[PDB]
């Protein structure tokens, strides 16, 4: 077997003699754009088994190692479904959804708990997303304003209650007190 | 250095199991608890290659058996806000292995199943984290995050 | 292999003594908590609320032992460290 | 295939992140505005009551 390795999934980096079918994830790191164009770097890690019915079966069993790279097959295609679905989605949107979004896109538009490739058994059950990030540090920079500005709101809104009660304390001081002269 | 022509033993911790395989006789053996586990002549231990560090980098540790019982392993995790607030998390998850029948080798071979038990734990429960937190503002988030 | 204790011996003629090797970091702790005979039979005297746990990797019996007590191993038992 | 066709598209990324900032605080503004309000309107309830 040749088999995709690396990060950024480079073909035929990993040679072999054995088809590894346990429960083990392979990680990918593919640029995605958004429809008002923010170009986001996304980490996955894919959840993959070989699901065998009869490891008694020959064609059954001939038939997962059919598909020369299942690594390098299973993220390109992975990374296709995803890029696709995101295209369609603005950076706002995707931001706050993104582990929706992904779920969605890679499982299907039909509800399913996992992905299976029927050329050789691959069956992928979860995308577990390690990261987001813009490509470019001019967009870190926009967001990172947003920060500052939203920490500006918290102070106000911290000033603005004290104020409020600072007001309601003065006030019941002070109609007591005018009570009091006139009883005095 | 080791002399070879003595049986290769290994003193199994409390709390942990070893899996063998008898590559002549055909039978696996997952040996669990304190033990002296001894191999055949073409017996071979299974051997587990773990994340660790805090950052949890892969391929970090290896070793001849699985530890079982209640312990904890720590991870720093980067996380943003739905205000884009980026945090550092420092967690620690506390985790054991559950095991109904110590004689059924089926549920006792799954225990080896996975490759890297604390890699993909990891991985796996910080993604959840990451997903929660990203539709949560910062001033929300500061206030609830237990 | 047996630990011969309480009185004194002779060894008879198919008999040796046996050095008892430990974990490297047993040694210092029994020394922490007190060069070592290794042939002597390894002692350890537990303090008062506490408590030991000793395997006998050839017995097959674990043991936890409480409170102010003399625990001695034999020749394959190992401390928990 | 352009550079220049590429930054055009980067500058409406900037105009996305501005427009969600502006939101942003456009709601911030708005809740300002009601509890503002609504401490003021007890305020004056209270002025009657003492």
């Amino acid at each position: 077997l040749s088999l995709s390795a690396g990060r950024p999934k480079r073909p035929h980096a990993r040679r072999a003699l054995c088809l590894l079918l346990g429960p083990d994830f392979f990680t990918d790191v593919i640029t995605i754009e958004t429809a008002d164009h923010a170009r986001l770097q996304l980490q996955l890690a894919y959840n993959w088994h070989f699901e065998v019915n009869d490891r008694k079966d020959p064609q059954e069993t001939a038939k997962l190692f059919s598909v020369p790279d299942f690594v390098g097959d299973a993220c390109k295609a992975i990374a296709s479904r995803v890029r696709g679905a995101v295209a369609s989605v603005t950076f706002d949107d995707f931001h706050k959804n993104s582990a929706r979004i992904i779920r969605t896109a890679v499982f299907g538009p039909r509800p399913r708990d996992q992905a299976v490739f029927p050329q050789n058994g691959l069956v992928v059950s979860s995308v577990d997303v390690q990261s987001v990030e813009p490509v470019d540090q001019r967009t870190r920079d926009a967001l990172q304003r947003s920060v500052q500005l939203a920490i500006e709101i918290t102070t106000n809104s911290q000033e603005a209650a004290a104020k409020h009660e600072a007001q309601r304390l003065e006030q019941e001081a002070r109609g007591r007190l005018e009570r009091q002269k006139i009883l005095d | 250095p080791r002399n070879k022509t003595r049986v290769v033993s290994y003193r199994v911790p409390h709390n942990a199991a070893v899996q063998v395989y008898d590559y002549r006789e055909k039978r696996a053996r997952v040996v669990f608890g304190p033990e002296l586990v001894s191999l055949g002549p073409e017996e071979q231990f299974t051997v587990l290659s773990l994340s660790a560090g805090r950052p949890k980098r892969p391929h970090a540790r290896r070793a001849l058996c699985l530890l079982l019982g209640p312990d904890f392993f720590t991870d720093v995790i980067t996380i943003e806000t739905a205000d884009h607030a980026r945090l550092q998390l420092q967690l620690a998850y506390n985790w054991h292995f559950e095991v109904n029948d110590r004689k059924d080798p089926q549920e006792t071979a799954k225990l080896f199943s996975v490759p890297d038990f604390v890699g993909d734990a990891c991985k796996a429960i910080a993604s959840r984290v990451r997903g929660a937190v990203a539709s949560v503002t910062f001033d929300d988030f500061h206030k609830n995050s237990a | 292999v047996r630990a011969v204790i309480g009185s004194t011996y002779m060894l008879t003629q198919d008999e040796v003594l046996w050095e008892k090797e430990l974990p490297p970091g047993v040694e210092e702790l029994l020394n922490k908590g007190q060069p070592r005979n290794k042939t002597r039979v390894v002692s350890y005297r537990v303090p008062h609320n506490a408590a030991v746990q000793v395997y006998d990797y050839r017995e097959k019996r674990a043991r936890v032992v409480f409170g102010p007590e003399l625990v001695s191993l034999g020749p394959e038992e190992q401390f928990t460290v």
